[PDB]
């Protein structure tokens, strides 16, 4: 057996995993999305598939800066795509925060969402543009890739070069977005690298 | 090769859906 | 659309979630309860819907007292529900040590559990009791009740005011229980506030 | 108005289950 | 009620968990496996019950160390049994290095893989021997057999004697596989004991 | 008594399969 197994792809159950963070530690279970539509909010529902609710969510390591932000998250942030794009609605009291690699592409700037407004924050055109631009570029480059399909959002706080918390690791309350869909597509450039 | 086509089915199925390549 | 999404409540499949903790980090996989009855133990069935056992569960950053601790798990706790009514059992020989602010309310108690004991640790009727006397004290108190649907157990070793173990992240072997069904109505009242 | 009827519903199914609002 | 809880068990549905490592901090969901063979490797797939994928994996505490040695893992390693024995195969580029207890009785011995190699990892007819020759030994004895169903593995670089890393947890990239069905019997024996 | 049993048993399966007791 010279051969490697053969690969073989299976439409995913879930177009997106979400995993919700306090400063730099994980808190809680990672968040799968079976609908086309979700919010993330501050409330504590842990059953609705519709809904990942952070307000139940516990960490026995949490200051009275993180329990004062997650007070405010409230309504929070409604996640839908329409076809290939994905955007993020502002649900909240309080504005929100996006770090993209793809928005940035067209490398850290994070984007204000206030109150009431409708972002998008990912092209899969784009991505696959720019993932047919890498693949010149070698191994490495395209590995790298995978920044483009992840998404970085923080509640109420902001972050980065306008900011005195100089990274995501430092806001009280931030999610980390994974697009299963393309994560696939550069899977498969990347087994023909 | 076949990696010019998979380039090119994802240029394609990336105009409208996030769909992977099942 | 200024307008919220419309909210959906479906029943849990699962009356409590358990997170397993030694000393301050998580350790091993939420356990989810679909049945009534269930046991948290030191042995090693990863395979039973009854059964939570932690003795399967490893951590590399583990000392010798938490080490020595697991061992005397033993047949740990029997958790299980009556109507609106929650309570844990010691069948281990060790005993286990109970924080919870419900029974507080009736704020960091810590109640002994002999080996043999049956002892009850929630009441539905007085937490919706309590969340009818909070509405009126405003969304942060509100808010806070969380700590009421949460209950905190340590095995074999106790923690608080009568003991040199001040918190619950100074002892080796602990459990966090979340109870699903009183978070959703609680967060039918936080959308409401 | 709809906050003291779920007040009510709760105090309700709080006497005999652990059910949420479904 | 003064007897326990009659004991029952149910087939796993999986032969297997996985968890990832970077460091000594976990990284990502526990992997369970419902097919006989699987792979873990360094691509993007988060969709494959077959396939285990790190490289989409997120950490954001991850140092330049470990994202070059992520680099290298490409096609990681693949994992399945016959019978009642289990083995691991290097589909990498670079060697797999692997701890297993249960062949270092036949105690932290690292055993290098070569790119290509096929070597074996587990045999349950001697655990099945080590557990009946450590009942004899006392409950604390059998108690931590639980190493025997356990195996840790590095990617690209070695740990232990021979190597200046002294622990798993200054390896860059490890997984821990812990087994189901032989930790099932060994359940049995110790609720016996 | 029922351990020498068990261990006979795993003893047993032991030799062809990965099963648990069941």
């Amino acid at each position: 057996g010279p051969d490697l197994q053969p690969v073989t792809y299976s439409e995913p159950a879930f177009w997106c995993s979400i995993a919700y963070y306090e400063l730099n530690q994980r808190v809680g279970e990672t968040f799968h999305a079976s609908q086309p539509s979700l919010t993330v909010d501050g409330f504590t529902d842990p059953s609705n598939s519709e809904r990942f609710c952070l307000g139940l969510l516990s960490n026995v390591n949490r200051n009275a800066t993180v329990e004062m932000t997650r007070r405010h998250i409230g309504r929070g942030v409604r996640l839908y795509y329409i076809g290939g794009e994905v955007f993020a609605e502002c649900l909240s009291d309080s504005a929100i925060f996006v770090q993209s690699p793809n928005c940035n592409q067209r490398p850290a700037t994070v984007c204000k969402i206030p109150p009431g407004c409708n972002l998008k924050i990912f092209n899969n055109q784009e991505f696959a543009a720019l993932l047919a631009q890498s693949v010149n570029q070698g191994f490495e480059a395209v590995y790298q890739l995978t920044r483009m399909c992840t998404i970085r959002m923080s509640f109420v706080k902001g972050w980065g070069a306008e900011y005195r918390r100089q990274t995501v690791t430092s806001t009280p309350c931030w999610i980390e977005l994974h697009l299963n869909g393309p994560l696939q597509w550069l899977d498969k450039v990347l087994t023909q690298m | 090769p076949g990696l010019q086509k998979t380039l090119e089915q994802f240029h394609l199925s990336s105009m409208s859906s996030l769909g992977g390549p099942a």
